[PDB]
RNA sequence: CCUGUCAAACUCCAAACUUACAGACGCCGUUUGACGCGGGGAUUCCGGUGCGCGGGGUA
RNA sequence: AGUGCAAGAGCAAAAGAUAGCUUGACAGUGUUCUUCCCAACGAGGAACGCUGACGCGAAAGCGUGGUCUAGCGAACCAAUU
RNA sequence: UUAGGCGGCCACAGCGGUGGGGUUGCCUCCCGUACCCAUCCCGAACACGGAAGAUAAGCCCACCAGCGUUCCGGGGAGUACUGGAGUGCGCGAGCCUCUGGGAAACCCGGUUCGCCGCCACC
């Protein structure tokens, strides 16, 4: 930008996406990724491989083809983020994929979070990861009780309208039971 | 010491006074002679070329100036012209002042390493060609043979 | 095609220049050989630019170069019409010429030596101390410059 | 030489131009090459480990295993042969 | 267009530059949180060489807690004009800086694709004495 | 802004050229066995000159 | 800028700074390069492995001392495990 | 690709600037702290929960060359330098001819305001 000896860094690092010094250590593995994504109102799971020209993916998950198969809550939460993992998780089992290291891209290994969420998805789905048990929520919090308590203390619906008033962790089980057999796309 | 033993362009660059020091001090006194005020809006161009690559010594720069412009005074010492001396001792010059054991000399003086064409010395003048006379004195006291060229000036 | 005779000795000249020679089949001075144009074969005779003679000679010039001074890869035979009918693909010495000049062939190919061993040039040559261009008998030659030189060491 | 350690002389080939500086791309550090491979050995100024000494800086070998992720390139110095233990942070695949 | 381009008060330091405190009380009782220490970095000759050093604290308070706080701040200042940022902020007084800016901030203080804020979208002196003045009190 | 100069221990640039590997031609090798492997016996480790490039030195 | 110290080189979501934790400055044994270009030569040095035991980390992973190139010593005898 | 995710090459992509875009869907800003989690102080950030509002940031789309960069034309320049050769010239420094290569600065005019891969998606 200023001169002939200005060092402009890398495209990816420019737009703050990709850190370059954990993506190394991450393709050291020499296994594919679980690249683990959130959004303010979805979470995506992709299952990386490297290629000549770039990534390839072999199989994704979005949290909006959730109600493809009879989500009718929000898909910002950790039940989205678990199931969004198991159904990638399933796709990816699929596609012929059996491991894969957890990219978490910019985010933080905070426990219990919706990241961590999907690496436990993706894991149930038959994936074999490395992981640490201890450092993702309680199967109850991944139910969505956290959020049913939270309406508890009502007195008007946390969800607007949506489906529900004290909202379902049940719907949560009813969706993990179907995943686990037969339908299409898995 | 005669010019003999640094006219030669023969030994690498040595310039760099973050490795020499106790270079001495040069003794040219000025670059930019006459009227200095005013910028070159002169009729007349006359400059002094160097015809062979030589060094020539901070020495004989101050006295081929010196002679030049001493006389340039055929004008005043106010006259209407500007002389330009374009290079500066850049080089840096030893002397093995033991005999060849431990030769590596010690800094004696500077030279200026002026390529065959290039022009050392720069006047400008009115049709008024007093100058071209500097200059058979100027390169009377430097090592080369020189050519006294007139650039703009086709008033002959 | 070119004509590549050798007129300065190998006494203090480059050993790379010397091999260069010597892989084109010239290992003497007055030596001479056909070379293709290539690519390859042009670098080579550019680095040995200044010990030789070299140019495109007319047909009737090889012809007459080719009887007078060409041998079987073994041997004394002489190289006439009939050597050239009765032991390659041609039918005379014109035919070969022909077919070096088009480089279709080489005088291996066609069982001769690769070497034409000329003879001093009858009335002295121009000088190997200087080129073509300052008069002197080194690098390329003129179709008819070359030919007068082979003809003057047929 | 005034001395004689590996990176002696070593100013020029060792040194990025000021746009190729810093941190350089992962794909190049984890390319994999196969045995038989021929590739071209340079090191790359931004990248510590994996290296071999300066002076094979230029050749170009031949993969023949590896040790750890690091690779065994077979080269031949002047007339000697030597294997080289090399990152492929510091390959390139010929042609 | 507007409502997203509106000034909003985004923080409020109060801090006291001390020289080595028991000041960190008042400031407590003064904003409503804990305060917080101030290293120094280098040595030098106000017997301060120590690096790692207590030598003040700070406050940073927000959303309620920084306007509940400028409810008694600027009426205890005059000041206006020049003393302002040219990004819209301001310091008075004991310091208490008032960091102003509009509602995609965020944009710049995020972790993730984040981004240098526009010069366009950024606040100026004038748009910042306005918003401000515009809340119990004079400029200049 | 205009204007005057430099670098063996400067470089936004940058040759010729030197060099790794490969293919092609050439030349060479398969009764003259190359390339290479193993062994026996040395001499040698005062060098000199021209040319090109040098570094030191008035030379 | 900083990175202990020459010079040259490397390094920015770090190789720098802060905080916290930790003792891999670990034991064993090698491969290779260097020392000594080519091309034989010891001590030393380095890179890269494996076996074992550990530290940290969600993990990939990182740690075979300090970012890299200086900081080193044979036989005989002693003391030590 | 009517806005997305992971990348490769790592400025042709940087710096600066203009215009345009969201009615149900997407990214955002945005709203909000019971929880997992969090600030040596602050739900700012990090994390979690969520849609009342917005297209003003960002982002995507179209475009501008003033700066920086890449490549090209013409000029500089077959100049500077240079591998091979010479009973060519010069007191010498050094130069010249033949042969094989061949630049930098700078000026003028174009180019460049990224390209491409995989996945997902009215
Ligand atoms: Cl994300
Ligand atoms: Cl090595
Ligand atoms: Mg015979
Ligand atoms: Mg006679
Ligand atoms: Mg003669
Ligand atoms: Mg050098
Ligand atoms: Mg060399
Ligand atoms: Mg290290
Ligand atoms: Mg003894
Ligand atoms: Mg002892
Ligand atoms: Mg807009
Ligand atoms: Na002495
Ligand atoms: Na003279
Ligand atoms: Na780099
Ligand atoms: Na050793
Ligand atoms: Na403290
Ligand atoms: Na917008």
């Amino acid at each position: 930008a200023t001169g002939p000896r200005y060092k402009v860094p890398m495209r990816r690092r420019r737009e703050a996406r990709t850190d370059y010094h954990q993506r190394l250590r991450l393709l050291k593995s020499g296994k594919p990724r679980l690249v683990a994504r959130k959004s303010n109102k979805h979470v995506r799971a992709q299952l990386v491989t490297l290629g000549p020209n770039g990534d390839d993916t072999l199989a994704s998950a979005h949290s909006s083809d959730l109600a493809e198969y009879g989500w009718e809550a929000p898909t910002g939460n950790m039940p989205s983020a678990y199931l969004t993992g198991l159904l990638a998780g399933l796709r990816a089992q699929e596609a012929g994929v059996e491991e894969a290291v957890l990219d978490i891209g910019l985010n933080s290994p905070t426990p219990g979070s919706k990241v961590f969420a999907i690496q436990e998805g993706a894991i149930d789905a038959g994936l074999d990861i490395p992981h640490n048990d201890d450092v993702l929520a309680d199967w109850q919090r991944t139910r969505g009780a956290h959020i049913a308590e939270y309406d508890e203390q009502l007195e008007e619906p946390l969800y607007s309208g949506d489906f529900d008033a004290a909202d379902l962790p049940e719907h949560f089980d009813e969706l993990r039971e179907t995943l686990l057999d037969g339908d299409i796309e898995l | 010491k005669p010019g003999a033993m640094y006219r030669n362009s023969s030994k690498p660059a040595y310039t760099r006074r973050e490795y020499i020091s106790g270079i001495p001090g040069k003794k040219i006194a000025q670059f930019d002679m006459g009227n200095n005020g005013a910028g070159p809006t002169y009729p007349a161009q006359v400059e002094l070329v160097v015809e062979k690559p030589v060094q020539i010594r901070h020495n004989a720069l101050e006295a081929a100036r010196v002679a030049a412009n001493r006389y340039v005074q055929n004008s005043g010492a106010a006259a209407n012209y500007k002389f330009r001396i374009r290079k500066f001792p850049f080089h840096v010059i030893r002397e093995n002042k033991d005999g060849m054991r431990a030769p590596f000399g010690k800094p004696v003086g500077t030279a200026a390493r002026v390529h065959g064409a290039n022009h050392i010395f720069i006047a400008w003048v009115n049709p008024d060609p007093n100058v071209e006379e500097a200059w058979r004195r100027a390169k009377m006291k430097v090592t080369p043979t020189i050519n006294i060229d007139s650039s703009p000036a086709g008033n002959a | 095609m070119h004509a590549l005779v050798q007129l300065r000795g190998e006494v203090n000249m480059h050993t790379d220049i010397q091999d260069t020679l010597e892989m084109l089949n010239i290992h003497h001075v007055n030596h001479c050989t056909l070379v293709p144009e290539t690519d390859a074969y042009r670098g080579m005779v550019a680095k040995v630019n200044d010990f030789v003679a070299f140019g495109e000679p007319s047909q009737e010039t090889l012809e007459t170069v080719l009887a007078t001074r060409a041998e079987p890869l073994e041997g004394d035979a002489d190289v006439d019409d009939e050597w050239v009918a009765e032991h390659t693909d041609y039918d005379d010495i014109s035919g070969l010429a022909f077919a070096l000049l088009s480089e279709e062939t080489t005088l291996r190919e066609q069982g001769l030596s690769p070497t034409l061993r000329l003879h001093p040039p009858r009335g002295g040559h121009d000088g190997v101390k200087h080129p073509v261009k300052e008069g002197g008998q080194l690098g390329k030659h003129d179709t008819e410059g070359i030919d007068d030189l082979l003809e003057a060491m047929r | 030489p005034s001395s004689n350690g590996p990176l002696e002389g070593t100013r020029g080939k060792l040194k990025n131009k000021p746009r190729d500086r810093g941190t350089s791309p992962p794909q190049r550090a984890v390319e994999e090459f196969d045995d038989g491979e021929k590739v071209h050995l340079k090191i790359d100024p931004s990248v510590p480990n994996g290296r071999f000494h300066p002076r094979f800086d230029g050749q170009t070998g031949t993969v023949e295993g590896k040790q750890g992720d690091a690779y065994k390139v077979d080269i031949v110095d002047g007339g000697k042969e030597k294997t080289i233990i090399v990152t492929a942070a510091h390959l390139r695949r010929q042609e | 267009f507007h409502e997203m381009r509106e000034p909003r008060i985004e923080k409020v330091v109060v801090h006291m530059g001390i020289g080595h405190a028991n000041a960190e009380d008042i400031l407590g009782e003064i904003t409503g949180q804990m305060p917080v220490r101030t290293k120094a970095k280098r040595t030098v000759g106000e017997f301060d060489i120590r690096e790692g050093d207590p030598i003040g604290a700070k406050v940073t308070l927000r959303d309620e807690m920084a306007e509940e706080f400028l409810q008694t701040a600027l009426p205890l200042a005059e000041l206006a004009t020049s003393q302002f940022d040219d990004t819209g902020n301001f310091s008075f007084g004991l310091d208490v800086t008032v960091n102003l800016v509009r509602p995609g901030y965020r944009v710049a203080k995020r972790d993730k694709a984040s981004r240098s804020i526009p010069t366009k979208h950024r606040l100026n002196p004038a748009d910042a004495v306005a918003f401000i003045e515009s809340t119990y009190d004079v400029e200049v």
